[PDB]
């Protein structure tokens, strides 16, 4: 399903980064994706089954929510930080301020695993220096 | 009886109750003001550790507008 | 019998009724009872609050059905049968003196009052002329002559020109097959001989010479109804009225009283008040400050919501005389002194 | 989103006018000893016909007797960038000089200091605590606008511009400045 | 137990300062009026991972070293570098960034605070348009209409409306009854609950309906009879309220700053305010992120005269975000090294810039472990400003507060380890 | 006219006409005193063009009155007379002016166009 | 769910009374529901899966269908039989003629299996004579 991917604040995953993106608390918070009901339910969805979202500049798998913030119909919410920031727009159109927000991306289901956060750095693959 | 119940695991610790309460206010000019207390004073409930906590429930006249100011349920008017 | 947030207590005939839709929970059911058998919920929650509670809860066991407090209320909240009809008709019962009327004869229809009664207990109606019994004129549309360029139809403010548009066809080689003016609708403005291209129009407009016997004058008609029910007899009918045709008295008098300073603005008398006494006037002009809480005691009945509502008791009610029928038992004249204040 | 205008128009709500608070604050900074005299920005800056506001302005402290505990101070007046207090005129269009009656007052008076406030004749950048005449000249230049009011305190506002030589009204300007400078006799009151 | 009062609090931009540390110890082990984000800052998480010294990646594993060797390593890497990145600061105080704008003046480097990321297109729109804003307490005092325009204070500036909107002020003595709020976003956040007008406008379409309410409110017909999926009536509906107002404030957030336009939907925003103050006192803060995002901007526009994206390479400071910027230089691979200090790219970049974080090397100045720290090469954690570390902080409408020391750290502050990495990058190029 | 648009079988046709405002072939004089207006609302539903807006309210103690304003939209006003004939306190004087100023105060139309 | 019952025809269920509705063919053709796809979603159902229909008056268990042809919301469509015939109104207002079309039911999934032809009739409980 095509739909258009916005990002940003959370209470939890702020309360998640100042108690440690080394936690499974700031998996929980910001690996995941916020749904409408309805559009859970046309993907044949529960909360906590897991989604993969593809986009032209990336890939991720997150876990699907429920939102308590109510979405415009075909728009998700995934929380600012790595997991978004996989797929989200990255060019600046020469402002240096990349398109964190409002991005087309394709959503389907998945049995796949969430990456924990230093397992998902792992994917840009740093040499030493 | 109806009386002021805590859901401090909902809680954003935004501080709109506190305010919004005429008793807070008219005990503290501060929380009037839209501040935390830092002089000591008897209110009804402050955010502590983040959350909203409860210290003098019996000051309580059951009126609704911290209700109405809590976006996300957290603080309520309900039996017990 | 509890169905709902309605209650009723029975003994066998003798039956006591609330009705939670029209509970303003001001309390004075609850002080009144000489066996405490009423407990009034919290005013500010249950106004201001969801709740699936009833506003009111009476002990059936210690409830005596003496009806005091059916009598008391100012809402028409409470109400105890007798074989089985209202006490509201038995003279044995004393009864509270309240009024509100119209006079049907001096009311004009502006529906004012309709709109302002914080009960919404008023109907008003009015049946206006209709639109071409106030205006004259003639209008004619040459249907030959006539392009069918549209100009007429767009410009016409009030529709009152139809075109019957078409796709051509090799059989039906036009854009329209008639045009129509609607002399319901039309004003006789002459917008659209103006406009028309080719003079197709024939339009005459007469209300200045023949206005005064072509046209009647407009008589307005309609009624007025002021549900007993709803009604409280706030008085904003009567204080509202162009015409004075509406005339209010009230069950009980008495004083508001206000300490500004103890005030801190949370709004729950404002959304208490069910006679629309109190508010938060806006300042009319930057930098100018208002009255913190303002009262027109014009508008009141001192039934006490107010007061109770308010959590730091900054709102205080007086009550000096409660105004009923003749009072022969004594249980009775003793709680309705102690009401007083 | 307003502004007093003349020296007797009081604010909203407080109800002072400026001419008690220039007055009261001569008296406040006498009264503390300050090194300093009050350093007065004058109300209707830059408005066609100001001369009148300024030199009423200046009357204002005279009575008031210098007091500085530190240094030599004799004056209980210091009128910062008069240039900008010396109009005359009613418009831009009828826009002339009144700097020689200002001029002339200075020379008369043992009270005031001043300083001109000499326009260069630059594509500069203006920033004042005059919020309200900040907001004017951003309305008539059309150009970039800052503001910032502190609660309790003051307000601010920044706006570029262009005294072009060759425009009529910075050509008047520059010449105020120049006149104030030269028909002021003695220079330890400049 | 000891409770410090009047502390100032290391997150957001509201940079509330009436928080009461609770201290057992020497530690922080509670808070009071602190709101939950704030709260999480200042006490300890278990299991959360505080750097106890520096350390090196040595080709695949992490070692610890001493304070001069990391120091020493990183001081090399910049000056060796053609092209170095110098950025974060929005999380340490001014007087650390002072020493950074010298370090970036010495190695010729390009600093880059946050704004890049941020509210740096409303630094582009205000060097373009103007900058009409007030300070909190004439918000709270005469503010008559609230607007939160793709802000989401509830989660992102929790104490803002409690603060800001629903504190009594003197002439809103009636707090929240005495406001109009105005929420615009397309979400039903938990902000536009609390709102009495909620325009629930199309995402990426404030910029156009900006332009039918300046074109309204200067008399102008709106073309279209819908806007951004809000019909014209309500655009008209809207900006009579506006115009309505005794004293207006126009709060914005990052709903407009990442959105389509970016800059020029902060610049379109700006002006509307600037034209409304023709019938009604009207003014704008932007809701700056971090606590001291808006400090750096301020020490780095008065040392240097730009805010943000400042290249040093040719001596002389030039500016040009959109060439300059820290995701500029990174997905356009120009940087050689990266240098972060207070701030988590690699959690909050995109995909194209942590490709070359990948390539490249990266000291990082940080307490905690972040994914940044996972890209990083040189980890040298420090004292935590607000809570171990003095100093200046700037709220997001510039009022300048003291950040303060609560308990006592053996980690050195960021100031003194840009200090001694000034030093030594000094010693290299001589 | 437009009927070469409405009949072109393949929609190549375009015609654009600019009409006169509705305000420019109408003359007349409407004023409303609002001391004598008590807001019955009869003069707003009667008006056929919608020109009349009274600015409703539900009353408060502070402002005790069911309007605070009442306007004429002159720009939409064709001088019809109704709402001055149906007014009960004869607080709206209009007069029509179309046939004693009418060759003078209204412009005969121009109405152009171009073709493609 | 809260539907709204609708019964009649369809091609396949006509040619199934006149093949024989002792066939399979006629469970097939008329042990069914029919929904729009939506409400199968919402549901949590595929065609195939059976539903137990619950009314005033009875209760049926039928195999789910998509609709080829559109229902308005709310809606669903069984064909007549005696399945549908569990659980319409009974009552003729004395007219005779019982409300067979738009009543309120109650579905539901269920694993149960839907009963056949001779299987059905037996809960009515025919005893000879
Ligand atoms: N902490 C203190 C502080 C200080 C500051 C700084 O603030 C200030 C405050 C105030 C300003 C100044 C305000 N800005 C302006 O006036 C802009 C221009 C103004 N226009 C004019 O004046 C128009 C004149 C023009 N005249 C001509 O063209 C005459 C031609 C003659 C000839 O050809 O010789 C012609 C002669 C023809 C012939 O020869 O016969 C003639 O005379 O008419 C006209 O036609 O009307 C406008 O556009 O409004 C600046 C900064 C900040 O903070
Ligand atoms: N809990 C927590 N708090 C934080 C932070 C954190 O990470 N966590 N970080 C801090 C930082 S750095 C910053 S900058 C601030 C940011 O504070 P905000 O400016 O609130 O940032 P966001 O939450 O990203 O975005 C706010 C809203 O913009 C809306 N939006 C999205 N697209 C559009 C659009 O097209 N139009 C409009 N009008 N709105 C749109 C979103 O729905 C969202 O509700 O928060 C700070 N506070
Ligand atoms: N998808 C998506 N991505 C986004 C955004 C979005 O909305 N959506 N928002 C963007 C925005 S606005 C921003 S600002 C960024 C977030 O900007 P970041 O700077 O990445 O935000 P934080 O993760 O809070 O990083 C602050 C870091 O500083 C550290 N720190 C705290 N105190 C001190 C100190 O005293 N000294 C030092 N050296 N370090 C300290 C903290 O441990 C923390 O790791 O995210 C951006 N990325
Ligand atoms: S209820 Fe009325 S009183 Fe009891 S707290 Fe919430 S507000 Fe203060
Ligand atoms: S309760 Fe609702 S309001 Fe009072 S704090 Fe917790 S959240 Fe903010
Ligand atoms: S009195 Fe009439 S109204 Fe006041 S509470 Fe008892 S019942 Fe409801
Ligand atoms: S009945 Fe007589 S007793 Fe039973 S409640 Fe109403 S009053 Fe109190
Ligand atoms: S108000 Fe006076 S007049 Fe207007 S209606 Fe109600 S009663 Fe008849
Ligand atoms: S305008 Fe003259 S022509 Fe065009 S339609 Fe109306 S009438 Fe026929
Ligand atoms: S006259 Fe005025 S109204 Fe009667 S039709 Fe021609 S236009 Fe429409
Ligand atoms: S009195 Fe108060 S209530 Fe009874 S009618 Fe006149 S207005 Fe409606
Ligand atoms: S009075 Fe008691 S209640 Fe009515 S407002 Fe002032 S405080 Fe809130
Ligand atoms: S005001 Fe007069 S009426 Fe409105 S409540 Fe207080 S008392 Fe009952
Ligand atoms: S609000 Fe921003 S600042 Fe005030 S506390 Fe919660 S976080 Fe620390
Ligand atoms: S051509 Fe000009 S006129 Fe002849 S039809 Fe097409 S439009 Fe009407
Ligand atoms: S009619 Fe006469 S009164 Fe009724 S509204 Fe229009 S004007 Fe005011
Ligand atoms: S005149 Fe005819 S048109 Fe002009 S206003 Fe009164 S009614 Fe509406
Ligand atoms: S004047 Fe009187 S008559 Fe002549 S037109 Fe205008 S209205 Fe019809
Ligand atoms: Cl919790
Ligand atoms: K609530
Ligand atoms: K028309
Ligand atoms: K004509
Ligand atoms: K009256
Ligand atoms: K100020
Ligand atoms: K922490
Ligand atoms: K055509
Ligand atoms: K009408
Ligand atoms: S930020
Ligand atoms: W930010
Ligand atoms: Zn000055």
């Amino acid at each position: 399903m095509r739909v258009i991917l916005n990002t940003g604040r959370t209470i939890w995953q702020g309360q998640a980064i100042e108690s440690g993106k080394d936690l499974k608390m700031y998996v929980d918070a910001a690996a995941i994706i916020q749904m409408n009901p309805e559009m859970m339910k046309q993907l044949g969805i529960a909360e906590g089954d897991n989604v993969k979202v593809i986009s032209e500049y990336g890939d991720v798998v997150v876990k699907a929510v429920e939102a308590k913030e109510p979405l415009p119909e075909g728009m998700v919410y995934i929380p600012m930080g790595p997991w978004a920031n996989r797929v989200i727009r990255p060019y600046t159109d020469s402002t240096a301020t990349p398109s964190f927000k409002n991005i087309p991306v394709e959503i389907i289901p998945t049995d796949e695993e969430v990456l924990d956060m230093p397992t998902l750095m792992k994917v840009y693959g740093k040499v030493g220096q | 009886a109806i009386g002021l119940k805590a859901y401090p695991e909902l809680c954003h610790g935004c501080g709109n109750c506190v305010i919004a309460c005429p008793v807070n206010a008219l005990r503290s000019p501060e929380v009037a003001g839209g501040k935390g207390p830092t002089d000591d004073v008897e209110i009804i409930m402050i955010v502590e550790d983040g959350v909203v906590n409860i210290k003098n429930p019996d000051l309580c006249g059951k009126c609704g507008t911290c209700v109405e100011s809590c976006p996300v349920d957290a603080i309520r008017l309900e039996e017990l | 019998v509890i169905e709902g947030k309605n209650i009723t207590v029975e003994r066998t005939n003798r039956r006591l009724i609330f009705q939670d839709c029209l509970c303003a929970v001001c309390g004075l059911c609850g002080e009144i009872c000489p066996v405490s058998a009423i407990e009034v919920n919290p005013t500010g929650a249950m106004v201001r609050t969801e709740q699936e509670k009833s506003k009111i809860a009476i002990d059936e066991n210690k409830c005596v059905l003496c009806g005091m407090c059916s009598s008391i209320c100012p809402f028409q909240a409470l109400d105890l049968q007798i074989d089985g009809t209202s006490i509201k008709e038995l003279a044995e019962y004393p009864k509270i003196i309240k009024s509100a009327e119209i006079d049907d004869e001096t009311c004009i229809q502006c529906k004012a009052c309709e709109t302002a009664c914080p009960q919404d207990a008023i109907t008003i109606t009015r049946e206006l002329p209709e639109r071409k019994d106030l205006v004259t004129g003639e209008i004619e549309i040459d249907k030959d002559t006539c392009i069918y360029c549209g100009m007429c139809e767009e410009m016409c403010p009030v529709d009152a020109i139809e075109i019957d548009h078409q796709t051509p066809s090799s059989a039906s080689p036009v854009v329209a097959t008639d045009i129509r003016v609607d002399e319901d609708k039309c004003v006789h403005c002459g917008i659209c001989k103006r406009i028309c291209p080719v003079d197709a129009i024939m339009q005459v407009c007469r209300i200045c010479p023949y206005g005064e016997y072509e046209i009647k004058t407009p008589e307005v008609t309609g009624t007025s109804y002021i549900d007993p029910e709803l009604c409280v007899n706030c008085g904003w009918c009567q204080e509202i009225c162009p015409v004075d045709a509406a005339t209010v008295t009230k069950p009980f008098e008495g004083e508001l009283i206000i300490d500004q300073d103890t005030c801190q603005a949370c709004e729950t008398c404002v959304m208490v008040c069910p006679c629309n006494v109190l508010s938060f006037p806006k300042p009319e002009k930057p930098g100018e400050k208002t009255t913190k809480l303002h009262k027109d005691e014009r508008f009141c009945i001192y039934c006490g919501a107010c007061e109770r509502s308010c959590p730091v008791t900054a709102i205080t009610v007086k009550r000096n005389r409660i105004n009923t029928t003749p009072i022969r038992s004594k249980a009775w004249k003793n709680a309705f002194d102690s009401l007083l204040k | 989103g307003g502004n007093v205008h003349g020296i007797y128009d009081p604010a909203p709500y407080f109800d002072i006018t400026p001419a008690e608070i220039i007055k009261g604050l001569a008296e406040v900074n006498e009264k503390l000893q300050l090194p300093h005299s009050i350093h007065l920005h004058c109300n209707d800056l830059g408005h066609p016909g100001n001369y009148e506001t300024t030199l009423a302005s200046f009357d204002v402290p005279k009575n008031i007797k210098p007091n500085p505990a530190t240094g030599s101070r004799d004056t209980v007046l210091y009128a910062t960038h008069v240039q900008f207090h010396s109009y005359g005129g009613t418009t831009w269009r009828d826009f002339v000089s009144e700097a020689p009656k200002i001029a002339d007052y200075v020379n008369k008076n043992d009270h005031i200091v001043i300083d001109v406030g000499q326009i260069t004749l630059d594509e500069t950048t203006t920033m004042t605590a005059d919020g309200p005449m900040e907001y004017d000249l951003h309305s008539l230049n059309g150009l970039k606008w800052a503001n910032c009011d502190v609660e309790l305190e003051t307000g601010s506002g920044v706006v570029p511009f262009i005294y072009s030589a060759r425009a009529p009204v910075p050509a008047v300007q520059w010449a105020i400045g120049m006149e104030l400078f030269l028909l002021i006799d003695n220079p330890e009151k400049v | 137990m000891e409770y410090v009062k009047n502390v100032v609090c290391p997150f957001c931009g509201t940079l509330c300062d009436d928080i009461i540390c609770k201290v057992e110890g020497n530690e922080i082990v509670g808070t009071i009026n602190a709101c939950r984000i704030g709260h999480s800052k200042f006490v300890h998480a278990e299991g959360a991972m505080r750097y106890k010294k520096p350390l090196i990646r040595k080709n695949g594993e992490f070692v610890e070293v001493s304070y001069d060797e990391a120091i020493d390593k990183a001081a090399k890497i910049l000056a060796e570098s053609k092209r170095p990145l110098m950025y974060g600061w929005s999380c340490t105080e001014c007087e650390a960034q002072a020493v950074g704008v010298e370090l970036a003046e010495e190695a010729g480097a390009v600093i880059d605070n946050t704004a890049s990321v941020c509210h740096g297109p409303s630094v582009l729109a205000l060097q373009d348009v103007g900058y009409p804003i007030c300070t909190f307490g004439e918000v709270k005092n005469r503010a008559d209409v609230v607007v939160y325009w793709g802000c989401n204070p509830m989660h992102a500036h929790p104490r803002h409306m409690s603060r800001n909107v629903f504190a009594r002020g003197f002439f809103r003595e009636r707090g929240r009854s005495d406001r109009t709020l105005i929420v615009v976003d397309p979400r039903k956040t938990d902000s536009a609950k609390l709102a009495d007008i909620h325009l629930q406008l199309d995402f990426d379409r404030d910029y156009e309906l900006l332009d039918a309410m300046r074109a309204c409110l200067l008399g102008h017909e709106i073309l279209y009879d819908e806007v951004a999926g809000v019909p014209r009536e309500q655009i008209e509906e809207a900006v009579e309220v506006l115009k309505n107002a005794q004293f207006g404030i126009l709060f914005f957030g990052m709903g407009i700053t990442h959105s389509r336009g970016k800059h020029r939907n902060i610049d379109t925003a700006i002006m509307m305010v600037q034209d409304l103050n023709d019938y009604a006192k009207w003014t704008l803060i932007p809701m700056r992120g971090h606590y001291n995002v808006t400090g750096f901007n301020q020490v780095c526009t008065w040392e240097s005269g730009y805010p943000y994206c400042v290249d040093f390479s040719g001596g002389e400071p030039r500016y040009n975000p959109g060439e300059t910027g820290a995701n500029d230089l990174l997905q356009n691979r120009e940087a050689d090294a990266m240098m972060v200090i207070a701030s988590d790219p690699g959690a909050h970049f995109p995909q194209r810039a942590l490709e070359r974080m990948a390539e490249i090397p990266v000291i990082a100045i940080e307490p905690h472990r972040t994914p940044t720290t996972e890209m990083a090469d040189i980890i040298i954690p420090p004292a935590i400003v607000g809570m171990e570390a003095e100093g200046t902080a700037y709220r997001m409408e510039g009022v300048p507060i003291r950040m303060k020391k609560v308990v006592d750290s053996d980690l050195l502050s960021d100031r003194e380890i840009l200090e001694r990495l000034l030093e030594k990058v000094r010693e290299y190029k001589a």
